[PDB]
């Protein structure tokens, strides 16, 4: 936590979310790369300890 | 369009938006900086028939 | 068939001519921001239908 308060680098997965927002897949096919990518990276979790 | 020639079938289409590390020429920086583009689509064979 | 009149006139402005470079650059941009989406393709590919 000391390094967290020191370091200027702030982490934000909204970069990943914005990069993958433009990627979407058809309404017919079942399996989809980008949905699995988002669900496995979990860009809504803010625990980076 | 290609009928039956594997040596002349398209494989990927890519668009680049930046130079990679230091080289200036796009003809040199395009190979390993582009981004593949393309999505599939499902039709109805019996409807077409 | 369309008809254009043939006579002297009041000068007019019609800024609708652009070069091939300007067309192709914006075409590349459109491909860049439409690729991997498959959800903006469907409205276009159904409006054309």
């Amino acid at each position: 936590v000391l390094l967290q308060r020191i370091s200027p680098l702030q982490i934000d997965p909204t970069i990943i979310s914005n990069t993958m927002s433009t990627v979407s897949e058809s309404t017919t096919q079942t399996l989809s790369p980008a949905s699995s990518i988002l669900g496995k990276l979990r860009p809504s979790n803010s625990d980076f300890s | 369009y290609v009928r039956l020639d594997r040596d002349r079938v398209p494989t990927m289409v890519g668009v680049t938006r930046q130079s990679r590390d230091t080289i200036t020429q796009p003809a040199l920086s395009l190979s390993t900086t582009n981004t593949t583009v393309g999505v599939p689509l499902a039709l109805d064979a019996r409807a077409i028939t | 068939t369309v008809t254009s009149p043939y006579a002297p006139s009041v000068n007019r402005l019609m800024p609708y001519r652009i070069s091939n470079a300007e067309r192709q650059i914006s075409q590349i941009i459109r491909v860049m921001n439409i690729g991997n989406n498959a959800t903006v393709i469907q409205p276009v590919l159904q409006d054309i239908s």
